[PDB]
């Protein structure tokens, strides 16, 4: 999601983003209706960026596994592909799909003047890792002492949403510790009055190492090895021949 | 005044207009001393800013009848007890001037009652109007013509005999009408010479004639504000030497043809296709099998009609994804030059899903309208994949957009015009009562596209593109053991795009080496990369796939020898 | 190359003669194993022994009708395996190996590939 914002920003063209809750809700109230008004919507606001963000809710609602006796076909995915062939003429809105199981995507949505275009997201390396920390960490102040570096590095496999929780626990962390400082000192001024009053400030002004490592203590991959074995199969399902690679011109 | 000339499009209804009208207002005397029966009324439908008026309003100058316009809303605003004046004064005026022409704009206002007929009043102006409809008492030649979105819009018994008996789908016009349009529409603006009217025709589609008009008028006005803004000089009455300097650039029409929004691109599109043989390389027994069961019953109905045989109008086109069915059909109508419908998976999805099967009905009415045509039911195993194709649902092939289908087959036949053909990815689902005689019996496999077939269709692909002489084609297409047409496209596609990437780079990069060290003389030495080399093509080639397996052929062949010709007859002789 | 190298290995016994560019066969067989490979020469070799038989038996049947009747030339209808034979080959030619099954191949060659994100692994400086 945030790299079609960006692609988006980057065009600076406007940003429509129908997650799956809206598709859910248009599959299970039988209002397919809704996707003609949403293409309408996105031609209007040109150029636009339609994203169709987790494609695969329906799917998903449907099964996957066994799912219904019947085909990857659903009413949501089909007015989707039929506003899709009927689209391209306005010239600026541009479709981009997100989906976290590809191997239940219908597979006419990839079929060509569809998302033809598969781009494979792998989960951030240790430089993606660090500038993802930076970015959430950028509001909240923290203490230059804490290397982040090192913390990215330190996270062998971690999604961008891990390092989003370890950074949001760390900084509640560091709330719940100055609020509970602060909240005794005040106790100390009450039980006994200082003749002179002089604020020592707080306690805790930015994010410190310890905040950081007693939030690491509950650091956790919410992605497995496994699934990302599934991803790099489809990866390697979309191989390119194995025997042109030597491909040479008669000359 | 409007005339013919005035009336683009060229989309060959207006002809038929003429042939209808002609003699009624041409040669009205003529029909004094003949007993028949001429055109009482005649009903224009088709999508808004058509021109229905427009052509309305030619035909009654061209062929001299008054011409009288009845606004529907005209009547419809004024009071009620005294529309009914206006309705029957009208057709009185009309009466006076024979002959005469009225035309009844929106006519699905006066009268839009289908049965449900809500409202008095309502009730009674479409009453009165069917009686005055009725009422002409073949006296004079007044012709009441009538425009309507479509004819199930007005009320039925409207759409009766005698008050309008025959009909006319003026529909959207198409690439060469589109073209004429602007045309038509581009005559005092004085349009430059870059500007050809021709891209922005091909990249118009999905407008119609007030759509034309309006990107027209879009393009303009950015010339205009492009320029002579600037200068700011103005005065009561632009100068018209200074408003003449400025030239409409092919820019301007781009930005409008961006700004268009046409006003009905999902409206069907009933066109010849421009698809041609030369497209497809291959295929010849193929190709002559359907210029035999289209072509033949056309070009020589005599013969056919000589042995008392009925030439099949339907074909099954059965094969592996992307080896050319929508093309072929498409070349197969071109040749015959007869309209196109082509109805894709999705509408047949759409209308299973919404249990709503009675669009088979109107799309097989609006082929039957535009005869002679070609009506190409794609990928029509759809449905059956929806539903499974290993276990399915519990019951058999049976549903109810193929009940349909078979249903408007069995009542088809009578036009002697509409040609199904079916083109299916998954023969083994298809419904096996689709095959029965009278449906698409003759089952054609469209095999994958051999060596020569291949070439062909990659100097198809790249015909547009610039391609140097170096890239060898042949060898490319040979090279392609079993790639599909649409692998090919793929790998053309990708030859390009990299074509394009590395002509965007070096510009870029070229642009930075003037910032950088300003040069003292500029010389542009043009296009670093000017066409597709060699590399290019070897790099795509590098990513290029086999989309099609072996074993879905395999299946494909299994079917092909499913309908075998049996095992003990081919040496059958006659006793002599 | 290891197409043209199998080809060269299986064809050295055989005499073949040197008109037939052995490396345009190899790199039409687009995925042919070594067994195809060893299976399409084996045909050209057996199309070259039955026409050979064939037409020095046929020559033989007519010229033993008259005795010492034609000339004591002694001609060799074929003496190696001709272009024509190695388009007969080809006719038949098969593709043993289907892409599911060497998709099944490179899958386990990934399940056993060594996990990732240890490339960039580099001791501290
Ligand atoms: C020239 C051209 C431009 C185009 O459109 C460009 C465009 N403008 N705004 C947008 S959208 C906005 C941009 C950021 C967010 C979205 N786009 C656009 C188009 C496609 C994909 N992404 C963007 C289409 C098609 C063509 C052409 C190509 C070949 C030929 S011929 C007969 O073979 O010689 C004729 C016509
Ligand atoms: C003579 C005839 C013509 C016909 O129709 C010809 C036709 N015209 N436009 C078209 S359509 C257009 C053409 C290109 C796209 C589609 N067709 C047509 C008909 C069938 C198949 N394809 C086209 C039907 C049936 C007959 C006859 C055959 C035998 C007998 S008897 C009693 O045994 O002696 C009586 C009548
Ligand atoms: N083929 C054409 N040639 C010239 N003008 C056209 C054409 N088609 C549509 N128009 C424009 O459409 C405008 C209004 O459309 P109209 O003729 O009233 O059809 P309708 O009543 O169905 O909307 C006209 O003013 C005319 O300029």
């Amino acid at each position: 999601t945030l790299l079609a914002k960006a692609i988006a920003n980057e065009c600076q063209a406007n940003f429509i983003s129908i997650k799956g809750p809206e598709l859910l809700t248009m599959w299970f109230g039988e209002s397919e209706a809704n996707v003609r008004e949403i293409f309408d919507k996105a031609r209007q606001a040109a150029p636009c960026v339609l994203f169709f963000d987790e494609l695969d809710s329906i799917a998903k609602a449907r099964g996957g596994n066994i799912g219904d006796g019947g085909g990857a076909a659903d009413r949501v995915i089909n007015q989707i592909l039929t506003e899709m062939d009927g689209m391209s003429t306005k010239k600026n809105v541009f479709i981009i799909g997100a989906t976290n199981r590809p191997d239940i995507i219908d597979p006419a949505i990839l079929r060509p003047g569809r998302l033809d275009q598969l781009i494979y997201i792998p989960l951030p390396d240790e430089k993606s890792r660090v500038a993802i920390l930076k970015a959430n960490l950028r509001k909240s102040p923290v203490a230059k002492d804490v290397d982040l570096e090192f913390l990215a590095k330190m996270t062998n496999g971690f999604s961008g949403a891990d390092l989003t929780e370890i950074c949001q626990r760390a900084c509640k962390l560091a709330i719940r510790e100055s609020i509970e400082s602060e909240i005794r000192r005040e106790r100390e001024r009450q039980t006994n009055p200082s003749a002179m009053e002089v604020e020592e400030d707080d306690p805790v002004p930015e994010i410190r190492r310890d905040h950081f490592e007693e939030a690491m203590r509950f650091a956790r991959r919410s992605v497995s090895d496994n699934d990302i074995r599934k991803y790099e199969m489809f990866a390697q399902t979309l191989q390119q021949s194995r025997g042109f690679g030597s491909f040479r011109f008669p000359s | 005044e409007v005339g013919y000339d005035d009336i683009g499009g060229c989309r060959k209804q207006l002809a038929q207009i003429k042939e209808m009208v002609e003699l009624p207002l041409r040669h009205p005397a003529l029909f004094k001393a003949i007993g028949v029966k001429p055109p009482r009324g005649i009903l224009l439908y088709g999508p808004p800013g058509t021109g229905k008026t427009l052509i309305a309003r030619a035909v009654a100058n061209e062929t001299g009848a008054f011409f009288f316009l009845i606004n529907g809303p005209e009547i419809m605003s004024k009071l009620a007890g005294e529309s009914e004046s206006n309705l029957r004064k009208a057709f009185e005026e009309a009466e006076k001037n024979a002959p005469a022409i009225i035309f009844i704009d929106e006519l699905d206002a006066i009268a839009p009652k289908r049965e449900k007929t809500h409202g008095e009043v309502e009730r009674r102006i479409v009453s009165q109007l069917l009686t005055l409809m009725d009422g002409l008492k073949q006296r004079a030649h007044v012709i009441v013509m009538a425009a309507t979105n479509r004819p199930n819009s007005i009320d039925p018994a409207l759409r009766r005999f005698g008050r309008f008996d025959r009909e006319v789908d003026i529909g959207i016009p198409d690439a060469t009408g589109r073209l004429e349009i602007l045309q038509i529409h581009t005559k005092n603006m004085k349009l430059a010479d870059d500007v050809d009217l021709e891209q922005v025709a091909n990249e118009t589609h999905g407008h119609v004639g007030a759509d034309l008009a309006a990107l027209c008028s879009e393009a303009a006005l950015q010339a205009i504000r492009k320029k002579m803004d600037l200068i700011d000089l103005e005065d009561e009455t632009i100068d018209a030497e200074v408003m003449n300097s400025l030239a409409v650039t092919m820019d301007d029409f781009r930005w409008a043809l961006s700004q268009s929004n046409p006003s009905a691109l999902r409206e069907t599109v009933v066109e010849v296709p421009q698809v041609t043989w030369e497209d497809i390389g291959g295929l010849e027994d193929v190709k002559r099998e359907l210029q035999e069961l289209v072509q033949y019953p056309v070009e020589h109905p005599d013969k056919f009609l000589k042995f008392g045989m009925t030439p099949s109008k339907g074909v099954l086109f059965y094969g592996p994804p992307g080896c050319g069915k929508t093309l072929l059909a498409k070349a197969i109508a071109n040749e015959c030059q007869a309209n196109f419908i082509s109805i894709k998976g999705p509408e047949l999805l759409t209308m299973w899903f919404g249990e709503s099967e009675a669009n088979v009905r109107e799309i097989f009415d609006k082929a039957r309208q535009a005869a002679p045509c070609v009506l190409f039911f794609d990928e029509l195993d759809s449905i059956a994949k929806a539903r499974g194709g290993n276990i399915g649902d519990g019951g058999g092939a049976a549903d109810r957009v193929i009940n349909q289908i078979l249903t408007e087959m069995d009542g088809m036949s009578t036009k002697k015009n509409v040609f199904i053909i079916g083109a299916t990815n998954r023969p083994d689902i298809i419904d096996p009562a689709i095959l029965r005689p009278g449906r698409l019996d003759q089952l054609i496999y469209i095999p994958l596209p051999d060596e020569k077939s291949r070439v062909a269709i990659l100097k198809a692909n790249l015909r547009k593109s610039p391609v140097a002489k170096d890239v060898d084609l042949e060898f490319l297409a040979k090279m392609t053991n079993g790639f599909s047409g649409a692998d090919l496209t793929e790998i053309c596609q990708r030859a390009c795009k990299l074509a394009i990437r590395e002509s965007i780079e070096s510009e870029i990069r070229r642009e930075r080496q003037t910032q950088t060290n300003p040069s003292a003389m500029e010389v542009e030495e043009d296009d670093p990369v000017p066409e597709i080399r060699r590399d290019h093509f070897e790099e795509a080639m590098r990513f290029a796939r086999r989309s099609v397996s072996d074993n879905d052929i395999r299946k494909y062949e299994m079917f092909a020898q499913t309908l075998q010709q049996s095992r003990g007859f081919g040496s059958f002789r006659f006793p002599s």
